[PDB]
């Protein structure tokens, strides 16, 4: 995230911190996700497209940190790696920029809502917030652009939602951008979210309810005038998430 | 680049 503020957990505890096991024993993060119900985490499959397997992944809930364990944190392996058979990408662009873990942990059980760890809303089928609507994004990515180090501490910050027309503007996307995704931003392009950022969540007030409008996608750079973040929508997705969450 | 690298396809990344 650029821009913006420190959080907890607390704040936003729907949040997953996604990581890999290597050959070795080294873990290391991979993106963001969204506890949408106790056993189910939503995410962006190009965040494991290059290696499929649910063997290799570690989910926890309930961390604030990225490379330190935090009170209230609980661990989770992932039974079922569930990634959009349409997955395409261009030079930018992410189509169906989706994914499903279902998580397990050694135990056998899903995630128990405590101060440290609660679900988030899906929106109905194709209900969205107006654009202007502002919402959140958080995670462990990149606070500048050129930086190499991630930071420790979870943040957040808030962007915009804007109109297909205006992110459809040649200035800005074109037609780039889809039905299927929703464009946010800074009105000053000072804050956004960037690398290691993706997967996470884009959480806007609908129904007065906290709801996962969106999944961290893609942008060009980060931060950049006329070049907002580029999310999955949701609403648009209940089928697929409908077809693979059946119990 | 590495297989240790974060969201590699990320915004930014080197195959974003
Ligand atoms: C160096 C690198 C790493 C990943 C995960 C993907 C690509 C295309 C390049």
């Amino acid at each position: 995230i650029i821009g913006g503020e420190f959080t907890t957990i607390e704040n936003q505890p729907w949040f997953a911190a996604i990581y890999r096991r290597h050959r070795g024993g080294s873990v290391t993060y991979v993106c963001g996700g969204s506890l949408i119900s106790p056993c189910w985490v939503i995410s962006a499959t190009h965040c494991f497209i290059d290696y499929p397997k649910k063997e290799d992944y570690i989910v926890y809930l309930g961390r604030s940190r990225l490379n330190s364990n935090t009170q209230g944190e609980m661990k989770f392996e992932v039974e079922n790696l569930i990634l959009h058979k349409d997955y395409s990408a261009d030079t930018l662009a992410h189509h169906n920029d989706i994914a499903l873990l279902k998580i397990r942990s050694k135990e056998g059980r899903c995630a128990q809502p405590s101060r440290t760890i609660q679900t988030i809303a899906l929106p109905s089928m194709y209900n969205d917030p107006q654009f202007g609507t502002s919402c959140e994004i958080t995670g462990f990515g990149k606070e500048q652009s050129t930086d190499y180090l991630y930071p420790e501490q979870l943040k957040m910050t808030v962007v915009k939602l804007i109109s297909h027309r205006e992110c459809q503007q040649p200035h800005y996307y074109g037609s780039e951008v889809t039905t299927k995704m929703l464009c946010a931003a800074d009105p000053q392009w000072k804050t956004d979210s960037c690398q290691g950022d993706s997967g996470g969540p884009l959480v806007c007030s609908l129904q007065g309810r906290m709801t996962l409008t969106g999944i961290v996608s893609w942008g060009r750079g980060c931060a950049l005038k006329d070049k907002p973040g580029v999310y999955t929508r949701v609403s648009h997705f209940l089928p697929w998430i409908r077809s693979h969450t059946k119990e | 680049c590495s297989r240790f690298v974060v969201d590699c396809r990320g915004r930014g990344g080197p195959c974003g």
